[PDB]
C-alpha cells in the first residue's frame, strides 16, 4: 500500500478500521475491491450510517464495515461533449437494498396499484436513470471514480500482507513473536496437543491465545508467558539496622 | 532497471518452426504480461499477439491464428515464442515488448502500452545455402574521381566492409543490401578521392565474412 | 440432449425425527475440556426431516434451500451422486453443481440450462444439461467419499459464501452423536433458494438400488458445546428445547441439583399496530391558484404566498 | 478491424521548428486506448505517450500529445537533430491495431547530384555476366528519378536501385543502380546511357558510355 499516492489529487480518501499511514503490516484472509461511479454529490453517500438514493438502491456499507473508500475525480476520462449515458443508477425500488447486494432488476417499477403490463405507462416509471455526464457541469455533478476495499480478517491463515521478512524459529526462552500479524510476548515450546488439519491456533479456559501453527512447517507451538513472580522486603526498623532479606 | 534480452537471428529454411526467447529482469515478471510484435523491413510495425503471465491466458492475432504459441516459465522468467509453418514473408524483426495494456490477472484493459522493448531478433527466410563473397572492383575512366568495390553472392547478410582499414572512412558510401530472383545477395562501396591521387595513393577494398570466415581484400586501380 | 422418463412413484414424502444430529464445528479455534456457549444457525433437536426413499420409487423433487441445508444419505454402493443449487435453475441468474462420480469432486459455478429431470446413470451418459454459458469459478479436488454407508453434511450460504460440513460413518436416523468436521468453503456470491438431488441409476430400463436421504432445515439459536480432552466435541445441549436444557444452559452444566432456579424472563409481544393524527383541515388554497378562471400572462406572472396550511 | 490513417506521409523540417503529426481513426476510439511510439533506426521503438495526454517516463518535456473523438495530434515545441525517427500511433480500444509509419527528415537548401556511370570489369567478361553501376553523389531533395538506355530506347525491370539514409554531415542522399546482363546479350551493344532527372537541375542529364 506504500505506493498509492501517484495519481491525481485524491478527493476523498477515508478509511475505517485501520489507519492508512503505513500500515500494511496487517495479514488478511482476502480483499475486496468494488469499483464504481457516482457524481460529486453522492461521495459522501457512501459511508458507514449513511441513508441516500445511491445508499439504499445502489450500494450501502455495513455500519461495522471495515475497509476503506478512495473517491476521484474522473473528468477528463469520464465526460463527453455530446454527454455520455453509459453509466446508470437505480432511483425506484420496492423496498432498500441489503448491504453488499447487487440489484440488476429490469422489471418495471409499479408506482400505483393498476399492472405496468410490462411497458411504459402511467404510474410506471423505468427503475433506470441515465446520470447524463457532460464537461460542463457543476462540481457536485462531476464524474467520479470510487473504489472500496473491504478487508477480511478471520480465524484462517490470511495470506495478505505487506513485504516483511521472516527470522528463524527460536525455543525454550522468553522473546517477542511475530505469528502472522499477531506480536506478543513470551516462551515458545513444542506443543503436544492434537491439533486438526483446519484449525489455526488453540485457546484457554482463561480465554487467551494460548498456542499457535507455523506458518511455514506443519508445527503446533504452546505459548506460556516468562517468569514472574512478587517479591517481599524482610527488614528490622531502621532505627536497629539497614540489614534486609528478600522472598520471592 | 528493468532489462529485457533475445535470441539471435536465424537463417532456416522456409516450412520450419521458428523459436524465440524473452527473457526479462529487474522487474516482476508475473505481475505483467508479454507482448509480440513484428516489423518487416521497408514496412511499418504490425503486432501479433498477447500472453499473461498469472494464468497463461493467451489473445492472438487472426492472420497468425493457427501458427503462433506463447508459453511461460517462471523459474527463469523467460518467454518462449514457437511458430510453426514459416514462410518467406516472415523475415522481419521481432520485438518483445512488456504489456500494460490488458492486466495479467483479471484480463481487462488498462490505460498505457508497451513501455519497455527487447533488442529485437532478426528472422531471414531462404531456401539456399551460404557462400563466400565475389568481389569486383570499379576503377574510374580514363578522362573529382571516383571508384568502388561491389560485392556479389554474399550470403547470409552479415558482412562488413572496410576501406584501408579505416583511414579513409570519411569518403566511404555503402548501399543498403537488395536481394535479387535468386536469394543472393548485393552491396557496393563507393570512395570519392582527389584526381591526382590515382596513380600514387593506394585503394583496398576488404570484405569480411563471417560465417564464411573470410577476409578478403582486393586493390583498387585505375584502368 | 435430454432423457424423458415420468415413471416416478407419486407419494408423500416420509417425516422423521433428528434427535441430535447436525452438529458442527462452529470455528477452527481450537478448545479441550471447556464448555462453550455459541450462538448460530444449527438443526434444532428432536426436529422433523422430511425422508426421501429411492429403490420404481424415483423421486428427485427441488427443495427449498432456507438459510441452512442438513442432509443426511443411508447409502450402500454409491448411488446419490452430487447436487446442484440455484434460484432460478436456468441461464437468467447464476447456478452451482457438484458432482462426485467416484472419480473426483468437481464444482461448476456457471449459467446452466437444466431439463425437467437433470440425473446420471460402466458410465457413458450424462444427461443434465445442454448449455454452457460464461462460468465464475471451478474446483476439482479428492471425491468425497444392509446399507452400511451413513454420510452427512450441512451446506451453508452466509455473505456470499459457501460453506460445506461433512462426516461419513458406518452402520430412522440412528441415535447418537457425531461431530461434523468442516470440508469446503467457497468464494461464490450466489443468490440460492431450490436445489436437487442428484442419483446414478444401474441400467440393466434401470433399476436403482435401496437408499434413502433426508433434509431438514437450520433455524438460528444458541448451543452449549463439550470438549474433551481432545479438541472433539462429545456432548451438545439446545437451549431452547424445554425449561430443563435452558436452565443446564444458565448453570453453564450438564447436571442439575435439586432447587429453585430463577431461568429467564417472559413477556408478550405486540400484535397490530395503530397510528392516530389530528385530521385534515385548513388546507392549503392549491385550488384556487389551479382552478383560477382567468391566468395571468407570463410577463405579469401572478405570485402568491401560502402559509400555515396543510400541503396536500 | 479498425484502420488508422497518419499525416502526413513524409515531413521535411529544420532542427528548431516545430511538428505536428496527425492519427485519425476510421471508427470512434478512446482516448485513453491511444498511443505514441518514436522508433529511431537502430533500436526499438519506445513509447512516449499514452492515453493520449500523459507522458511517459523519461520522456523529454518539449513532446506532447492531445486530441478527441477520431483526430488526435503529437506535438514537438522544438526540433532537435536526434528527433528524426518514424512515428507510429496505435490503437487497442478495439482488439490492437498499429499504424504505417510516419517519418521526418531534414529539409535544407536544393543541392545537385555528381551522377557517375561505372562500366563492368574485366573480370565479369568470363563470368558470363556482366553489371553496370550508375551512381549519384550528395544531392537533395531525395525525389530524384534514373532510368537506363541502351541506346535506342528506354529500359526498365532489369535494374536494381539503392538509396542511403540522412547523411551524417550534410544530410545528403547517395544513390545506386545496378543493371546486370549476360555477356550473349552484352557484347550485342557497345553503347549506354544513364538518365537521371533531379529538381536540383534544371535539366535531365544523360551520361553516355562505349566499350573501352
Ligand atoms: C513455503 O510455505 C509452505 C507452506 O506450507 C511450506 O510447506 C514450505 O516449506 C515453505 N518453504 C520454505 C522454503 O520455507
Ligand atoms: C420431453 O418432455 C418435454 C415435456 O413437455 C417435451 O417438451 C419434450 O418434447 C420431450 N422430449 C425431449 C427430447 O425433450
Ligand atoms: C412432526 O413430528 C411429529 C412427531 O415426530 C409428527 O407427529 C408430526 O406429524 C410432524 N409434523 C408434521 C407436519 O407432519
Ligand atoms: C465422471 O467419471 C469419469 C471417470 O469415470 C471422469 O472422467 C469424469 O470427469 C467424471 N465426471 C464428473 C462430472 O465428475
Ligand atoms: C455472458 O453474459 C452475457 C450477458 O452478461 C450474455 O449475453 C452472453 O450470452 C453470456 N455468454 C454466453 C456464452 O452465453
Ligand atoms: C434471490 O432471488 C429472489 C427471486 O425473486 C429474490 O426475491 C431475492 O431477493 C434474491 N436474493 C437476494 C439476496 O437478492
Ligand atoms: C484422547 O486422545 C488420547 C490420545 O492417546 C486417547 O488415548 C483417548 O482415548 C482420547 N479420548 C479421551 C476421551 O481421552
Amino acid at each position: 500500500y506504500s505506493v498509492l499516492y501517484n495519481l491525481a489529487p485524491f478527493f476523498t480518501f477515508k478509511c475505517y478500521g485501520v489507519s492508512p499511514t503505513k500500515l500494511n503490516d496487517l495479514c488478511f484472509t482476502n480483499v475486496y475491491a468494488d469499483s464504481f461511479v457516482i457524481r460529486g454529490d453522492e461521495v459522501r453517500q457512501i459511508a458507514p450510517g449513511q441513508t441516500g438514493n445511491i445508499a439504499d438502491y445502489n450500494y450501502k456499507l455495513p455500519d461495522d464495515f471495515t475497509g476503506c473508500v478512495i473517491a476521484w475525480n474522473s473528468n477528463k476520462l469520464d465526460s463527453k461533449v455530446s454527454g455520455n449515458y453509459n453509466y446508470l443508477y437505480r432511483l425506484f425500488r420496492k423496498s432498500n437494498l441489503k448491504p453488499f447486494e447487487r440489484d440488476i432488476s429490469t422489471e418495471i417499477y409499479q408506482a400505483g396499484n393498476k399492472p405496468c403490463n410490462g411497458v411504459a405507462g402511467f404510474n410506471c416509471y423505468f427503475p433506470l436513470r441515465s446520470y447524463s455526464f457532460r464537461p460542463t457541469y457543476g462540481v457536485g455533478h462531476q464524474p467520479y471514480r470510487v473504489v472500496v476495499l473491504s478487508f477480511e480478517l478471520l480465524h484462517a491463515p490470511a495470506t495478505v500482507c505487506g513485504p516483511k521478512k521472516s527470522t528463524n524459529l527460536v525455543k525454550n526462552k522468553c522473546v517477542n513473536f511475530n505469528f502472522n500479524g499477531l506480536k506478543g510476548t513470551g516462551v515458545l515450546t513444542e506443543s503436544n496437543k492434537k491439533f486438526l488439519p483446519f484449525q489455526q491456533f488453540g485457546r484457554d479456559i482463561a480465554d487467551t491465545t494460548d498456542a499457535v501453527r507455523d506458518p511455514q512447517t506443519l508445527e503446533i507451538l504452546d505459548i506460556t508467558p516468562c517468569s514472574f513472580g512478587g517479591v517481599s522486603v524482610i527488614t528490622p526498623g531502621t532505627n536497629t539496622s539497614n540489614q534486609v532479606a528478600v522472598l520471592y | 532497471q528493468v532489462q529485457l534480452v533475445q535470441s539471435g537471428a536465424e537463417v532456416k529454411k522456409p516450412g520450419a518452426s521458428v523459436k524465440v526467447s524473452c527473457k526479462a529482469s529487474g522487474y516482476p515478471f508475473t505481475s505483467y504480461g508479454i507482448s509480440w510484435v513484428r516489423q518487416a523491413p521497408g514496412q511499418g510495425l504490425e503486432w501479433m499477439g498477447w500472453i499473461s503471465t498469472y494464468n497463461g491466458n493467451t489473445n492472438y492475432a487472426q492472420k497468425f491464428q493457427g501458427r503462433v504459441t506463447m508459453t511461460t516459465d517462471t523459474s527463469t522468467t523467460t518467454g518462449y515464442m514457437e511458430l510453426r509453418r514459416l514462410r518467406s514473408d516472415d523475415t522481419a524483426v521481432y520485438y518483445c515488448a512488456r504489456d500494460y495494456t490488458r492486466g495479467a490477472w483479471f484480463g481487462e484493459s488498462l490505460i498505457g502500452g508497451f513501455d519497455n522493448w527487447g533488442q529485437g531478433t532478426l528472422v531471414t527466410v531462404s531456401s539456399a545455402s551460404t557462400k563466400g563473397p565475389s568481389v569486383f572492383p570499379l576503377a574510374p575512366s580514363s578522362k573529382t574521381a571516383a571508384l568502388g568495390c561491389l560485392v556479389k553472392d554474399y550470403f547470409p547478410e552479415p558482412v562488413t566492409v572496410s576501406w584501408n582499414s579505416g583511414a579513409l572512412t570519411s569518403g566511404v558510401h555503402t548501399f543498403p543490401a537488395v536481394l535479387q530472383s535468386s536469394g543472393l545477395y548485393s552491396l557496393s562501396s563507393v570512395v570519392t578521392v582527389p584526381s591526382s591521387s590515382l596513380g600514387t595513393q593506394t585503394y583496398i577494398c576488404n570484405v569480411n565474412h563471417k560465417p564464411s570466415n573470410t577476409k578478403v581484400d582486393k586493390k583498387v586501380e585505375p584502368k | 440432449q435430454c432423457v424423458n422418463l415420468t415413471t416416478r412413484t407419486q407419494l408423500p414424502p416420509a417425516y422423521t425425527n433428528s434427535f441430535t444430529r447436525g452438529v458442527y464445528y462452529p470455528d477452527k479455534v481450537f478448545r479441550s475440556s471447556v464448555l462453550h456457549s455459541t450462538q448460530d444457525l444449527f438443526l434444532p433437536f428432536f426436529s422433523n426431516v422430511t425422508w426421501f426413499h429411492v429403490i420404481k420409487r424415483f423421486d428427485n423433487p427441488v427443495l427449498p434451500f432456507n438459510d441452512g441445508v442438513y442432509f443426511a444419505s443411508i447409502e450402500k454402493s454409491n448411488i446419490i451422486r452430487g447436487w446442484i443449487f440455484g434460484t432460478t435453475l436456468d441461464s437468467k441468474t447464476q447456478s452451482l453443481l457438484i458432482v462426485n462420480n467416484a472419480t473426483n469432486v468437481v464444482i461448476k459455478v456457471c449459467e446452466f440450462q437444466f431439463c425437467n429431470d437433470p440425473f446420471l446413470d460402466m458410465e457413458s451418459e450424462f444427461r443434465v444439461y445442454s448449455s454452457a454459458n460464461n462460468c465464475t469459478f471451478e474446483y476439482v479436488s479428492q471425491p468425497f467419499l444392509n446399507f452400511k454407508n451413513l454420510r452427512e453434511f450441512v451446506f451453508k450460504n452466509i455473505d456470499g459464501y459457501f460453506k460445506i460440513y461433512s462426516k461419513h460413518t458406518p452402520i430412522d436416523l440412528p441415535q447418537g452423536f457425531s461431530a461434523l468436521e468442516p470440508l469446503v468453503d467457497l468464494p461464490i456470491g450466489i443468490n440460492i433458494t431450490r436445489f436437487q438431488t442428484l442419483l446414478a441409476l444401474h441400467r440393466s430400463g434401470w433399476t436403482a438400488g435401496a437408499a434413502a436421504y433426508y433434509v431438514g432445515y437450520l433455524q438460528p439459536r444458541t448451543f452449549l458445546l463439550k470438549y474433551n480432552e481432545n479438541g472433539t466435541i462429545t456432548d451438545a445441549v439446545d437451549c431452547a428445547l424445554d425449561p430443563l436444557s435452558e436452565t443446564k444452559c444458565t448453570l453453564k452444566s450438564f447436571t442439575v441439583e435439586k432447587g429453585i432456579y430463577q431461568t429467564s424472563n417472559f413477556r408478550v409481544q405486540p400484535t397490530e399496530s395503530i397510528v392516530r393524527f389530528p385530521n385534515i383541515t385548513n388546507l392549503c388554497p392549491f385550488d384556487e391558484v389551479f382552478n383560477a378562471t382567468r391566468f395571468a400572462s407570463v410577463y405579469a406572472w401572478n405570485r402568491k404566498r401560502i402559509s400555515n396550511c396543510v400541503a396536500d | 478491424e479498425i484502420v488508422l490513417t497518419q499525416s502526413p506521409g513524409t515531413l521535411s523540417l529544420s532542427p528548431g521548428e516545430r511538428a505536428t503529426l496527425s492519427c485519425r481513426a476510421s471508427q470512434t476510439v478512446s482516448s485513453t486506448s491511444l498511443a505514441w511510439y518514436q522508433q529511431k533506426p537502430g533500436q526499438a521503438p519506445r513509447l512516449l505517450i499514452y492515453g493520449a495526454s500523459s507522458r511517459a517516463t523519461g520522456i523529454p518535456d518539449r513532446f506532447s500529445g492531445s486530441g478527441s473523438g477520431t483526430d488526435f495530434t503529437l506535438t514537438i515545441s522544438r526540433l532537435e537533430p536526434e528527433d528524426f525517427a518514424v512515428y507510429y500511433c496505435q490503437q487497442h480500444d478495439t482488439s490492437l491495431t498499429f499504424g504505417g509509419g510516419t517519418k521526418v527528415e531534414i529539409k535544407r537548401t536544393v543541392a545537385a547530384p555528381s551522377v557517375f556511370i561505372f562500366p563492368p570489369s574485366d573480370e565479369q567478361l568470363k563470368s558470363g555476366t556482366a553489371s553496370v553501376v550508375c551512381l549519384l553523389n550528395n544531392f537533395y531533395p531525395r525525389e530524384a528519378k534514373v532510368q537506363w538506355k541502351v541506346d535506342n530506347a528506354l529500359q526498365s525491370g532489369n535494374s536494381q536501385e539503392s538509396v542511403t539514409e540522412q547523411d551524417s554531415k550534410d544530410s545528403t542522399y547517395s544513390l545506386s543502380s545496378t543493371l546486370t546482363l549476360s555477356k550473349a546479350d552484352y557484347e550485342k551493344h557497345k553503347v549506354y546511357a544513364c538518365e537521371v532527372t533531379h529538381q536540383g537541375l534544371s535539366s535531365p542529364v544523360t551520361k553516355s558510355f562505349n566499350r573501352g
